[PDB]
């Protein structure tokens, strides 16, 4: 027989997450699937369950082992991206597919290592890889849809390497009806979505430890929806995001320390306005953030783990009416942490621990921990259990919609899993049970926030990969029972039960993937007539098929499709989802 | 059977992070057209640790066309320096 050897990459760190469950997607994944927006990429993954006010460019919302919209942290290589409206809830409609290189995607207790707010997970989005070479690809699809993208990461000096990338996408949609939410009239329109990126990276090796990269990036996205009409007013119908982002840092990486010292600093510009009266008029509205993040990390290595420890600074300000905030604000946030790793016979035990000083709210801790055991080989129980904490954005506070008196949400939770190897299925199967007090909610009837009481939910989740032969199998099953426990009443828009599956398989050079999607049950509220009733949607299950034929060593032909039996639903009441839809593309790789 | 291109295992992000290491025995078959083919794990130091990137890695493992074996057997080993 011959040996293979795999050596670990020392320029890897890993999360001290290994105890908690986690999901990597790779470029390989995304390029496989053929996903045209990074929710399509959300959605395969446990506990995730996604909505959407439409289809491409329009606001989608993630909803995290049942917790709310906001309740999700959305990273953007370890910084959180620009937030700045009321809702407090990141629409990752908005982010370029382009731009993702990997999703790090992490659920339950353990999540708020990465910032006390993520109560119900984080997703962190990676822009960065190590694949040499360049790729030009192209892509047509249904509703006019068209993609050109050109990427090059090259050797610019022996120890300096130049990441460069730009991406053009463009849809003409579908009409999105939006129904209830039109006021007087209904819009016809087909409401597409225009998307342009560019990205540049600069990366310089000092020593063989000591490295430094310089990186920005920027998209300009435009999205055409459907909204309340009055005769005689303005009907703001399209919104113009820009964006661009600026990161530099040094890293010192050896053998057993490594250490990070990063400058982040993102500007935002969300305008929604009224073609006909214009984007400056003042009937237009904008919500523009600068935020400005230093971190300081280190990592060492003791033992079977190891411990890190760091520190951030982050400061968010924004301009006058973002937020409906007359005047604007200005937030500060200074954090330190710290987090252990250790293997000890058959157990193995994580923990962290964070406090955050913020200019508005004072100074909050947060904590979590796992103990884990293999109690048989190849089997483990792991128990986990944390705190998270979420403070009102100042928008919610002191906007036109605020409540000065808003208190923060605070979350207790708790996970039991098992996980195992049988007879070539790797499984997994946990519950967990996340409590999170003074629930905060906006009033339809008043036009304010408030603090709603405790929200419960419990939880199933359920994982196996496989191959029986040519074929892999990747499944998930999640149960969520999310409720407000003051009335028992179901929190909406969240599914009861999510089924997830896909076959991959290759047959003549052919690469197929079937990607099966069950959506349980949902409740959701009819805004067509006061006062609001609560709708609830059946499940329903979705078909997507997608095939890769490598033409030549440097060519390969990609087609999609997504709804394959055209079946009709919604994920958001009165909002309609793209039906069948088809793609053609190509990469040519050198 | 001679191999042409043996893709490599990713070094699993728990095993690297407890600093753990080990080794996976595969055993598994050579079409005609040098795909690999019948893939069987053997043996695999500690279980349920690099089983599944083996696995995933070895779709892409291309042979020689065409010259056909059965149980071809490899030692994959995981090391960090
Ligand atoms: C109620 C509501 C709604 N909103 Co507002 C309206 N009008 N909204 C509001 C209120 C707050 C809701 C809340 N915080 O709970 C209110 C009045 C503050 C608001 C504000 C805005 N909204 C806005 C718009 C345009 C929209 N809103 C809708 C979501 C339009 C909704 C239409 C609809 N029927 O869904 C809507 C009627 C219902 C939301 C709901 O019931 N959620 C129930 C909940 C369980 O689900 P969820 O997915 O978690 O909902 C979250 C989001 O909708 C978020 N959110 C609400 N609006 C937006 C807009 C954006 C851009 C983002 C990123 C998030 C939000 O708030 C919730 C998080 O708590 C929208 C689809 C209506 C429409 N059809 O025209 C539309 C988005 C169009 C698009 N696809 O981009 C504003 C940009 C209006 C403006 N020009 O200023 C503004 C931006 C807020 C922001 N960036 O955070
Ligand atoms: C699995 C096979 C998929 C091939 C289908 C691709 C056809 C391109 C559709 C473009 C027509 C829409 N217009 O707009
Ligand atoms: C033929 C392939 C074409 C490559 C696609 C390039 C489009 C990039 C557009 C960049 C615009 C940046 N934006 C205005 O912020
Ligand atoms: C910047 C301070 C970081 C906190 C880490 C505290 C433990 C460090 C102790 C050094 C241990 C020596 N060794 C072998 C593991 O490198
Ligand atoms: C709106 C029309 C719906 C058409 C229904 C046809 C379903 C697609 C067929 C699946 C292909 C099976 N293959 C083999
Ligand atoms: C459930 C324990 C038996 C599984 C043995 C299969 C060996 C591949
Ligand atoms: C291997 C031939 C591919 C046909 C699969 C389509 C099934 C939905
Ligand atoms: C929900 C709007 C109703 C109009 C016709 C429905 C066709 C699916
Ligand atoms: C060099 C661009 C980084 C931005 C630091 C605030
Ligand atoms: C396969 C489990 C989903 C069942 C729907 C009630
Ligand atoms: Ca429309
Ligand atoms: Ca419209």
């Amino acid at each position: 027989p011959d040996t293979l050897v795999v050596t670990a990459n020392r320029f890897e760190q890993p999360r001290s997450t290994v105890l908690a469950p986690t999901t990597v997607v790779t470029r390989q994944d995304i390029d496989r699937w053929q996903s045209t927006s990074v929710n399509d990429v959300l959605r395969r993954l446990p506990g995730v369950d996604i909505t959407q006010n439409g289809g491409s460019g329009q606001l989608s919302s993630i909803f995290i082992r049942g917790t709310n919209a906001s309740h999700v942290l959305v990273l953007i290589d370890g910084v959180r991206l620009n937030l700045a409206g009321v809702s407090g809830s990141a629409d990752l409609s908005q982010f370029p597919i382009a731009l993702v290189q990997r999703v790090e995607y992490i659920r339950g207790p353990r999540s708020a290592v990465y910032g006390s707010d993520a109560i119900g997970g984080v997703v962190n989005i990676i822009t960065t890889r190590d694949e040499p070479g360049t790729e030009i690809s192209a892509g047509w699809g249904s509703n006019s849809y068209q993609n050109y993208d050109v990427s090059t990461q090259q050797q610019l000096g022996d120890k300096t390497r130049v990441t460069l990338l730009g991406d053009y996408a463009h849809t003409h949609g579908y009409d999105v009806v939006a129904y209830g939410n039109t006021g007087t009239q209904a819009q016809t329109d087909n409401d597409g979505f225009l998307s342009k990126t560019l990205y540049g990276a600069l990366e310089h090796n000092f020593t063989d430890a000591w490295s430094g990269f310089v990186r920005g990036y920027g998209y300009d996205n435009r999205t055409n929806y459907d909204a309340y009409y009055s005769p005689g007013s303005p009907l703001l119908d399209t919104r113009k995001l820009y964006s661009q982002s600026w990161d530099a840092g040094l890293r010192y990486n050896g053998e057993l320390i490594k250490s990070q010292l990063i400058t982040s600093y993102s500007h935002s510009k969300d305008y929604n306005y009224d073609p006909h009266y214009g984007r400056y008029d003042s009937s237009a509205t904008l919500d523009e953030m600068k935020q400005y993040t230093v971190q300081w990390a280190n990592n060492v290595i003791v033992g079977h783990g190891s411990i890190g420890a760091g520190v951030d600074w982050q400061k968010q300000t924004t301009t006058p009416g973002t937020g409906y905030v007359e005047d604007g604000y200005d937030q500060r946030n200074t954090g330190i942490y710290l987090t252990g790793l250790q293997q000890v016979g058959d157990f193995t035990f994580e923990g962290a621990a964070r406090s955050d000083d913020n200019s508005q709210f004072g100074r909050h801790g947060t904590w979590q921990t796992s103990a884990g055991w293999e109690f048989i080989e190849g089997y483990r129980f792991i128990a986990s259990y944390g705190t998270s904490y979420k403070a009102p954005n100042l928008g919610q506070l002191y906007g036109f919609y605020g409540n000065p008196n808003l208190d923060p949400e605070k979350s207790k939770q708790w996970e039991g899993a098992f996980e195992g190897l049988t007879a070539g299925v790797n499984w997994r199967i946990s519950g967990y049970r996340n409590d999170v007090s003074d629930l905060i909610d906006y009033d339809d009837h008043t036009l304010k926030y408030y603090n709603e009481g405790k929200a419960r939910i419990k939880g199933v989740e359920a994982t196996a990969n496989f191959d029986t032969g040519p074929l892999t199998h990747t499944v998930s099953y999640d149960y969520v029972d999310a409720r407000n426990a003051i009335t028992d009443t179901p929190l909406l828009r969240r599914a009861k039960q999510q089924v997830k599956y896909q076959l991959d398989w290759q047959l003549y050079d052919f690469d197929w993937g079937i990607t099966y999607q069950y959506l349980g049950t949902r409740y959701d509220k009819d805004y067509s007539s006061y006062p609001y009733q609560t709708v609830k949607m059946g499940g329903v299950s979705l078909w997507d098929l997608a095939v890769a034929y490598p033409v030549t060593s440097h060519l390969t032909v990609r087609g999609k499709i997504a709804n394959l039996f055209d079946k009709d639903y919604e994920t958001v009441y009165g909002y309609q989802t793209a039906g069948r839809e088809y793609t053609l593309s190509g990469s040519y790789t050198f | 059977p001679r191999a042409l291109s043996r893709n490599q295992p990713q070094y699993p992000a728990r095993a690297q992070a407890l600093r753990i290491e080990g080794q996976v025995k595969v055993k598994f078959d050579v079409t005609p057209d040098g795909r690999v083919d019948n893939v069987q794990i053997l043996s695999a130091k500690p279980a349920n640790m690099f089983e599944r990137e083996v696995k995933n890695a070895m779709r892409r493992w291309r042979y020689e066309p065409g010259k056909p074996g059965s149980g071809i057997v490899v030692n994959i080993l995981f090391k960090i320096n």
